[PDB]
């Protein structure tokens, strides 16, 4: 529903529902290169869990 | 209060497939086993220092 307003025209692509009216979806294509990030770890000594 | 007495006793331990296959015969089995779902983080009653 994050898309522009869909009226009767649609070629055939996807579409929701947003407040009573009718949007475009939109979708992630996503690339996740080299030491980008990193998820952090709150350890408790002695072992590693979470 | 004695260890001979106990019944039974359970002991986990981490290990991977090429100690299994160094006794072949020994273990059967081996071709079901889910190897990404038991890994060490995904099982919280062991305890080890593995990252």
């Amino acid at each position: 529903g994050a898309g522009a307003q869909a009226t009767g025209a649609n070629p055939g692509y996807r579409t929701s529902m947003v407040s009573g009216q009718e949007h475009y979806d939109v979708y992630p294509m996503l690339v996740v290169g080299d030491d980008s990030f990193t998820s952090i770890g709150f350890q408790t000594d002695g072992k590693s869990l979470k | 209060g004695d260890i001979n007495k106990a019944m039974f006793a359970i002991v986990s331990f981490e290990t991977c497939k090429a100690d299994l296959l160094k006794e072949k015969d020994r273990y059967h089995n081996l071709n079901k086993i889910d190897w990404q779902s038991s890994a060490p983080v995904n099982e919280p009653d062991h305890a080890t220092t593995t990252p």
